[PDB]
């Protein structure tokens, strides 16, 4: 059964820092594309940054582009979000989101309320 | 010395193009999805063309140059008949693929619409009925002949008539064809250049003309400069019966089937093709 | 905080679960079979092809008589075919082109069909008047119907992007029964030889067992890595095989409640569309993305044949019941008999 | 016994000259599907044109354009349903500058979809006139949510429309430039994206749809005949 | 959700209390309905080209 559990994420002031350590058992880590999609108070899912089968190329939403970076390591069998210089708005669940299909480059997985392989989520918070 | 050896690359020669051409047909009569267009029935009639060229035409010259006697007497009124036949059921062919073409880049629409299979076989009809008429008719009522061996030198007014038909016709065709092809696909290819210029020119903040340009001129190019010299002379030595020996005039026939030889490979290696070919022979 | 509460007492759940299912794992299928003799190479032929669809073909199912069979192209038609001697024997003209499931009643007096609409359609083969058409059309569902199979002329159970199966009464046109629980599109079902049960496979990697009469979801097995996308029963009618997206193929068995056996090469990495096991369950057929169709031994994991010749991926397959043949659908546009 | 195959056959013959009429009506339609976020123009261009699905004619060529509604949002298995599809119109708002990443996001996993890889997509880039209207009341500015922005250069090749802005047509040929960047970077010719500005009211977005899908179809003959 | 989490707590509630058998069983069950139809499989072992109604 594919569960992925994330880890970190706690009240942390403006201009903090945070590492969002997510750990996917189940599957064969190399093969799947890798996102973080967080929630906002209030909005629907939001898309962050993604990585590729290897760490090869990773892309970021541009309001975490400059501050976030995002790795991937196949030994551990986990990635990691680490963020730097949180800003207020940054408060959010993030879950730890994967592609639905192996060796290939598309998914669909920012989806308005059930998707089957995303995790539950650790609820970041960023305020004064 | 010389014999044996134009023996062996005149034996070479039809095998070569009896086994292209066989291919072709094999691997459209075995494979349906293959005979499912239309442009694909244009292909076979070609190769079929050809396949008589071959089997009928290149043999028994081959034996006379060989020999250098004809030994087939009576046959030969028929035989020339026969080569004008089929060397004008290729020419003619390839003039009508080249429309084909055409018709399905300059009005991609209306191909779809009206070229159903019934214009298809009206197509192949008129190639071949031109090609059996012009080619029966005057041979059998002994107009080609001007007013052992065999003679097959043609009259001075049949060979300049049925040159222009069989050559000029066509070769006007597939110049206007594929010169209008060409200036389509070079307006396609600087849009789409543009496009791309465009994103690299966000990303950092003419080879594809020349694949045009090398299928293009493949095409034009192995058709005119392995036939046009046949025909060249067709129109000056009857006509001036300088002036050119049997022998040369003899090689530059050749080159019309040597055409006719490799017009499966330019003509007939679309991906499926391949394939077809690879699971056939192995 | 009752939800926080909630998700441990599942997680306890969850690993209770693992235990006792690790608790009854005293061997594996492999070494049971390891003795077995190999069923050899299987090379079936091409015997029969059907056309005629102008477009990608996405739903077969046999008859029951083992000779007439029905297919369902997204042209807008539905075809009835006798195998035998390649004649048609009905056209069908569909409301909606985009057709995505169609099943034969065993009766043979219906046949049924369903697709982007969300409407399942029965039309009448014994009509009165001369002509097939339209009888009933099941509606309710809020997604598409991605498998539909009839249990005799009044039961019909479909299978919806909703994330739910439902079990209807054709007449009255009323769900009599819903099935509800996962949490991705559910996108095949296949019913027990004996009409009790059934299984579903959905988008969220996991297969379910559902009692008919009941309506209530009795065990779910997971272990793919993404969809499953198609299923079937063995043919004793307590074992079922899926294949998913993550090219592998598993069999399942139902009072073990576990993953028993997975069939895979490291040089297939394409995603299986449709399963179906032969009359004696030896033989496993699955129809991968890859434009082949693998004929697995469904006891020693061994690839033992192929079916090479379709041009595009392979989408539905079937076996005849009484064994004869197997026919097999792809997006080329024909049907192939093989046997 | 004899007769009813004589009968089997005669049912066959009348059966392969349905299909064969059937066939020539499927031929000549071009299959067209609509895809796009909601609170975008997909509805109002359906409206302009004149369901689930729309027919309309441009010179005497039928089109079939179909926008699918009543499913969930796991659009990823439905989506093959419109493997052979002729083109797929995608809609965007170009006036909702941060549910732009969804649209960028759900154009590159279609535009790289396994079953969608020969699929070429028309992009409009619809409520152009809300765009400007943001753009000169400078109050959400792109760079916020797309800091490439910043440093990005109006291409050399633009064509503004007569009194436009040079920030509107900054703005708008990057939303462009962000589609674009996307298209070329995995098609390999056998498939192109075609931008185009639109707003609520023009009037000839079937024209455009026909020009298009001519387009696409040349540019199919041309790759099958190794030219192009 | 709370309703979601109720209907999965009782979902495995239900499915936790169901019982088992080996899977040395279950295997030795399928093999002996394998072996136990193997002859009338025609997929499996060639029936004779009469008697095919798919060939000729
Ligand atoms: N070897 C072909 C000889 C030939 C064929 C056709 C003609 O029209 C012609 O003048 C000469």
């Amino acid at each position: 059964q594919v569960q992925l559990q994330e880890s970190g994420g706690g009240l942390v002031q403006p201009g903090g820092s945070l590492r969002l350590s997510c750990a996917a058992s189940g599957f064969t880590f190399s093969n799947y594309k890798m996102n973080w999609v967080r929630q906002a108070p209030g909005k629907g899912l939001e898309w962050v940054s993604d990585i590729s089968q290897s760490g090869a190329s990773i892309s970021y939403t541009g309001s975490v582009k400059g501050r976030f970076t995002i790795s991937r390591d196949n030994a551990k069998n986990t990635l990691y979000l680490q963020m730097n210089s949180l800003k207020p708005e940054d408060t959010a669940v993030y879950y730890c989101a994967r592609c639905p299909a192996p060796f290939t480059r598309d998914c669909f997985d920012v989806t308005s309320t059930t998707y089957a392989y995303r995790g539950q989520g650790t609820q970041v918070t960023v305020s004064s | 010395s010389v014999r044996i050896l134009t023996a062996c690359f005149l034996s070479l020669l039809i095998l070569s193009t009896l086994l292209g051409n066989t291919l072709v047909c094999a691997a459209v009569i075995r494979f349906r999805h293959l005979r499912s267009k239309v442009t694909n029935f244009f292909v076979i009639s070609l190769a079929v063309s050809d396949l008589l060229v071959a089997v009928l035409v290149m043999p028994w010259k081959a034996v006379a140059e060989i020999a250098g006697f004809w030994p087939f007497g009576s046959f030969c009124n028929i035989w020339v008949a026969f080569d004008i036949m089929c060397s004008t059921a290729s020419i003619l062919n390839l003039c009508v693929i080249s429309v084909d073409r055409y018709w399905a880049i300059s009005s991609p629409f209306r191909y779809e619409r009206k070229m159903t299979p019934k214009a298809a076989f009206i197509l192949i009809s008129v190639a071949w009925t031109l090609s059996v008429l012009i080619s029966f008719i005057p041979v059998q009522l002994s107009w080609h002949k001007a007013k052992d061996n065999c003679d097959s030198s043609l009259s001075r007014t049949y060979a300049i008539s049925s040159s222009v038909i069989s050559f000029y016709i066509p070769v006007a065709i597939m110049i206007v064809t594929y010169t209008r092809i060409y200036r389509i696909a070079q307006k396609q290819i600087r849009r789409i250049a543009a496009l791309e210029r465009a994103a690299v020119h966000a990303k950092n903040c003419f080879k594809r003309e020349t694949k045009v340009l090398k299928t293009l001129s493949v095409i034009m190019g192995v058709f005119v400069c392995c036939w046009l010299p046949f025909f060249i002379l067709n129109c000056i030595l009857p006509f001036c019966g300088f002036c050119i020996d049997s022998n040369t005039f003899d090689v530059f026939v050749w080159f019309g089937w040597a055409n006719s030889s490799l017009n499966p490979i330019i003509y007939a290696f679309n991906a499926d093709f391949r394939k077809a070919f690879s699971t056939l022979l192995g | 905080s009752e939800l926080d509460q909630l998700r441990q007492e599942a997680e306890q759940l969850k690993n209770q679960i693992r235990d006792a299912r690790k608790a009854c794992a005293d061997a594996t299928l492999s070494q049971i079979t390891n003795n077995i003799d190999p069923v050899g190479r299987i090379q079936m032929r091409t015997r029969r092809t059907l056309r005629g669809h102008l477009a990608k073909i996405y739903a077969m199912h046999w008859g029951t008589d083992s000779r007439l069979l029905v297919s369902a192209s997204q042209d807008g038609k539905l075809i009835i075919w006798d195998s035998y001697t390649t004649n048609k024997v009905h056209a069908i003209p569909l409301r909606s082109s985009w057709v995505m499931t169609c099943a034969y009643a065993p009766s043979g007096n219906y046949v049924a069909c369903g697709g982007l609409d969300n409407i399942c359609s029965i039309y009448n083969l014994k009509t009165r008047e001369g002509n097939v058409r339209v009888s009933r059309e099941l509606a309710g569902h809020t997604g598409y119907l991605s498998c539909c199979r009839f249990l005799d002329d009044n039961q019909i159970v479909t299978s919806s992007g909703d994330t739910t199966c439902a079990l209807w009464d054709i007449e009255t046109g009323q769900q009599t029964t819903t099935f509800t629980g996962h949490t991705g599109d559910v996108m095949s079902l296949s019913l027990a030889p004996d009409t009790r049960l059934f299984v579903s496979g959905a988008c969220d990697a996991s297969a379910k067992l559902w009692d008919v009469r009941e309506g209530m979801c009795r065990q779910t097995f997971t272990g793919h890595e993404s969809d499953i996308n198609a299923i079937c029963f063995f043919p004793n009618g307590n074992a079922f095989a899926t294949g998913s997206d993550d090219a592998t193929c598993r069999l399942f068995d139902l009072r073990a409640d576990q993953e028993l056996m997975t069939y895979s090469h490291d040089n297939i990495i394409c995603g299986i569309t449709s399963v179906s096991f032969s009359k004696s369950g030896r033989l496993l057929l699955a129809g991968y993305d890859d434009f082949n169709c693998n004929v697995w031994d469904a006891l020693k994991a061994d690839r033992a044949g192929v079916l090479a010749g379709h041009d595009n991926r392979v989408s539905c397959l079937g076996v005849t019941d009484d064994g004869m043949a197997v026919a097999t659908g792809s997006w080329d546009s024909f049907l192939k008999i093989w046997n | 016994q004899r007769n009813e195959e004589k009968a089997q056959r005669e049912a066959n013959k009348k059966i392969e000259k349905q299909l064969q009429k059937d066939k020539q009506v499927y031929r000549a339609t071009h299959r067209l599907l609509l895809l796009g976020a909601d609170n975008s123009g997909k509805s109002t261009i359906v409206k302009q044109m004149r369901i689930f699905e729309t027919k309309f004619q441009v010179d005497k060529v039928n089109f079939h354009m179909f926008d699918v509604g009543g499913q969930r949002d796991e659009r990823r298995k439905w989506i093959q349903c419109f493997n052979d599809v002729t083109a797929i119109i995608f809609v965007v708002d170009s006036s909702d500058y941060n549910r732009l990443q969804e649209a960028l996001n759900l154009f590159k996993s279609i535009w790289n979809n396994r079953w969608l890889r020969t699929i070429s997509v028309i992009l409009f880039l619809n409520k152009q006139d809300l765009l400007a209207e943001k753009v000169l009341a400078g109050k959400s500015k792109i760079e916020d949510y797309f800091p490439e922005f910043a440093r990005y250069t109006t291409p050399e090749d633009a064509t503004p429309e007569p009194g436009e802005d040079p920030r509107v047509t900054r703005a708008k040929y990057f939303i462009r430039d962000e589609f674009l960047r996307i298209s070329t970077a995995s098609g390999d010719g056998r498939h192109y994206c075609y931008p185009h500005f639109t707003c609520a009211v023009d009037t000839e977005n079937a024209r455009r749809i026909f020009n298009d899908c001519r387009d696409i179809i040349q540019r199919m003959h041309l790759r099958q005949y190794e030219l192009l | 959700s709370i309703a979601q989490a109720r209907k999965l707590v009782e979902q495995l509630k239900m499915e936790a209390n169901i019982d088992r058998i080996k899977v040395s069983k279950a295997a030795a069950d399928l093999m002996a309905y394998c072996e136990a139809h193997a002859k009338e499989d025609p997929l499996l072992t060639p029936v004779p080209a009469s008697e095919n109604p798919f060939r000729e």
